[PDB]
């Protein structure tokens, strides 16, 4: 068998520059070679550059030429990729793959893929959450339920991992897609629906983690009228 | 130049076991040398066709695919609950790779009416001298759906922010939600706040709205 | 022949060819078919005899190192790769690739070995690519001048001339024995002349005589007899047996 | 404004079938789609189908998705619609709406005309 | 080789050589000599 794995995530702020990296396992390091694409939030694939750790050939795409270099090493069985002079759009995911079309049969079709590394440009650093509930109204409640929702804000970098009463309660659950400040700090919003006899009579918290700093956070939701 | 590649339709939609076709196209033609992707939203891409006309290991028959030259489609021969991703073409006749611009394929269903909540603002919130309002819309189809503000039934524009989610795979529905934003002055300088939404399945356009002291 | 993907010459691939009827013309009559060279066979004659058995070797190589693929020759494709026999029968055909097989820099799908521990055997394969060690250091990795790598590609450019360009080549090897033929031409089969002198051809074995009904028991899986000397003394009929 | 008609309808016999048909001219018939809708009487509005340009298959709602049939025909501005084994409820007013939304995914319903269904 | 005179890349030393008996063994493969690599042609035929 043969896998691939990536670093976790990394940021830093515009004008530096990323270093990445994918451990290469199982086989032989002799028979691997190394690609590099990207995915930045809400579009498709991209792809950077080229590797043979063995043959020594690299090759980088126009739009990446001088920016990306491409370097690997068979004692650690690994390659690594440096991009310099960052811009706010080189927000993306980093994907290597075992490198293909390289012999008799293998095609230029990426077969054996890493887990993933994103990485994040922004004038923000790393920093905890602001979170407050909202107040629905009893006036807004319809099919004999209430929606409750709490709002997680002015925190860096992500993930943000959110539950309800501390994963607990699941139905009716909903969240939405996060959002970035012009001011570099993300945010986050959820929900969770339940019957309007149900609340009161039961506790419902929502509960929040910022994981790049781990700062537990957690709090009541209340309608009124 | 860079070859660059044309995926056509960019949308799709279509029910479980409905035959669905998808097509990607380069600028001169090609001896082949294309493969197709399929990546789930934020999962790694996996591999389904590798040469022109030829199926990855373990890929299922009900995938297919075929063409030569400039044109290539590729064939479904059943939709499935799983298939909610996005396909990209992948051309390699030459070194400067292209990725296609990508189909995305979703389950279609019926009208679904939203439902329509109104959040207003904190006192914790308040006190840093901002105050924003929220507005949502749950589990409806199709895709998108007009949210429109009315403070003081007066029409506003351009101080709200909105966010989406995928499709719900419980339901094949949709939500959005809009964020309206404003100064602790400007919020106290209106008296009242509506919004106000229009879908296909509702009967008339609906409003939600609160007054300040409520 | 139109096999879009060919392998390299080491690791080449073959095909079992059997039962079925050969048609060349097909091959030889095409203009871009740039070399047809047969050895113990003239490409005139190939619509008109008999096979037991067909092996469709391919692979690709350098448009001046073709001369390598022949009985007996000598060199890197001629050792380490791809031997034929030095009695080989068969026919060698090879045609420029370069609009398909070529990119600047690139083409780094066909591969070849440039020495080997001894040179390989007639019709002998090595999919291995081990690191080859000096034998004086123990090795589990490339270190230069010793601990080699041994496939390297040929990187065939758009932009190399004749002599570096990459050539399609197929390699079909004959077996001329006596009956069963699996493969034979699209010669049309006459009727049955019996005790008469006429001139007969039983999968290729031309000659003439008055053909009579045998009584000496074949076994089964006897299908052609021989007398002193070697000559022919009785033939199976194909058609009836 | 933009000028609307339909056709057809009328008394119908239950567990049969019907043919519907609108149609328009003098303006753009591809920016907007062609929907179609219902009213009982004295009662809210429901939704039928719609066609989009593309015309990819068809569109419905959940109680009119397992009995109806919706054509379109841009190179005569007309739009046809089906019934099959009619109901009970179908003792109602259609209508013949545009989505006029300029090449949108959704709509904004307005309706031009509209003509009588009665199973007697 | 261990003359080391080189002291540039610019202005490349070469030098040409006749009626000698090239010992590769040697020559370009002591100890120092850390990499190796060739191109076309194997390092047997150096020898033979
Ligand atoms: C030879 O082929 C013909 C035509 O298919 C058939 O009628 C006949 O039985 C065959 N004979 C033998 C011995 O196979």
């Amino acid at each position: 068998q043969v896998q691939l794995v990536q670093s976790g995530a990394e940021v830093k702020k515009p004008g530096s520059s990323v270093k990445v990296s994918c451990k290469a396992s199982g086989g032989t390091f002799s028979s691997y070679a190394i690609s590099w694409v990207r995915q930045a939030p809400g579009q498709g694939l991209e792809w950077m550059g080229r590797i043979i750790p063995i043959f020594g050939t690299a090759n980088y795409a126009q739009k990446f030429q001088g920016r990306v270099t491409i370097t690997a090493d068979e004692s650690t069985s690994t390659a690594y990729m440096e991009l310099s002079s960052l811009r706010s759009e080189d927000t993306a995911v980093y994907y290597c793959a075992s490198l293909a079309s390289y012999s008799s049969g293998w095609e230029d079709v990426f077969d054996i893929w890493g887990q993933g590394t994103m990485v994040t440009v922004s004038s923000a650093s790393t920093k905890g959450p602001s979170v407050f509930p909202l107040a629905p109204s009893s006036k807004s409640t319809s099919g004999g339920t209430a929606a409750l929702g709490c709002l997680v804000k002015d925190y860096f970098p992500e993930p943000v991992t959110v539950s309800w009463n501390s994963g607990a309660l699941t139905s009716g659950v909903h969240t939405f897609p996060a959002v970035l400040q012009s001011s570099g700090l993300y945010s986050l919003s959820s929900v969770v629906t339940v019957p309007s006899s149900s609340l009161g009579t039961q506790t419902y918290i929502c509960n929040v983690n910022h994981k790049p700093s781990n700062t537990k956070v957690d709090k009541k939701v209340e309608p009124k009228s | 130049g860079d070859i660059q590649m044309t995926q056509s339709p960019s949308s799709l939609s279509a029910s479980v076991g409905d035959r669905v076709t998808i097509t990607c196209r380069a600028s001169q033609g090609i001896s082949s040398w294309l493969a197709w992707y399929q990546q789930k939203p934020g999962k790694a891409p996996k591999l389904l066709i590798y040469d022109a006309s030829n199926l990855e290991t373990g890929v299922p028959s009900r995938f297919s695919g075929s063409g030569s030259g400039t044109d290539f489609t590729f064939t479904i021969s059943s939709l499935q609950p799983e298939d909610i991703a996005t396909y990209y073409c992948q051309q390699y006749d030459n070194l400067p790779l292209t990725f296609g611009g990508g189909t995305k394929v979703e389950i279609k269903r019926t009208v679904a009416a939203p439902s329509v909540f109104i959040f207003p603002p904190s006192d914790e919130q308040l006190k840093s001298g901002t105050a924003s309002v929220v507005c949502l819309l749950n589990n409806f189809y199709p895709r998108e759906a007009k949210v429109q503000w009315k403070v003081d039934n007066a029409l506003q524009s351009g101080n709200s922010q909105e966010s989406v989610t995928e499709q719900d795979s419980k339901d094949s529905t949709y939500s959005l939600s809009s964020t309206l934003t404003l100064s602790k002055a400007d919020y106290e300088k209106h008296k009242v706040y509506a919004c106000e939404v229009t879908h296909q399945g509702l009967s008339s356009p609906v409003t939600k709205s609160f007054n300040r002291g409520e | 022949f139109n096999a879009t993907r060919f392998a390299s010459v080491y690791a080449w691939n073959r095909k079992r060819i059997s039962n079925c009827v050969a048609d060349y013309s097909v091959l030889y009559n095409l203009a871009p078919f740039f070399t047809f060279k047969c050895y113990g066979v003239s490409p005139t004659k190939l619509n008109d005899l008999c096979f037991t058995n067909v092996y469709a070797d391919s692979f690709v190589i350098r448009g001046d190192e073709v001369r390598q693929i022949a009985p007996g020759q000598t060199g890197n494709i001629a050792d380490y790769n791809y031997k034929l026999p030095d009695d080989f029968t068969g026919c060698v055909i090879a045609w420029n690739s370069n609009k398909l097989d070529s990119k600047v820099s690139g083409n780094y799908n066909y591969l070849y070995r440039l020495f080997r521990k001894s040179n390989l055997k007639p019709f002998e394969r090595d999919i291995s690519t081990e690191i080859y060690q000096a034998g004086n250091k123990p090795c589990n990795g490339v270190a230069g001048f010793n601990c080699y790598f041994p496939l390297r590609s040929y990187s065939f450019r758009p932009t190399y001339g004749v002599g570096h360009q990459p050539y399609r080549v197929v390699v079909l090897s004959f077996e001329l024995l006596h009956a069963p033929a699996t493969v034979c031409g699209p010669k049309k089969s006459t009727n049955l002349v019996k005790n008469k002198c006429v001139n007969f051809n039983f999968n290729g074995l031309k000659g003439t005589g008055v053909l009579t009904e045998s009584n000496k028991k074949f076994l089964p899986f006897q299908q052609f007899g021989r007398d002193i000397a070697d000559t022919t003394d009785a033939v199976r009929d194909p058609q009836t047996l | 404004q933009v000028q609307l008609q339909e056709s057809g309808g009328g008394l119908v016999q239950p567990g049969g079938s019907l043919r519907l048909s609108c149609a328009a001219s003098g303006r753009t018939i591809s920016r907007y789609a062609m929907s179609w809708f219902r009213q009982a009487p004295g009662k809210e509005r429901e939704f039928v189908a719609v066609a989009r340009r593309s015309g990819d298959g068809a569109f419905y709602a959940d109680s009119v998705q397992g009995r109806f049939t919706v054509s379109r025909d841009d190179a005569k501005n007309t739009v046809y619609l089906q019934m099959n084994s009619l109901k009970p409820e179908d003792t109602a007013v259609y209508y013949c709406a545009i989505d006029s939304d300029t090449f949108y995914s959704g709509s904004y319903d307005y309706w031009g005309q509209g003509t009588q269904v009665t199973v007697s």
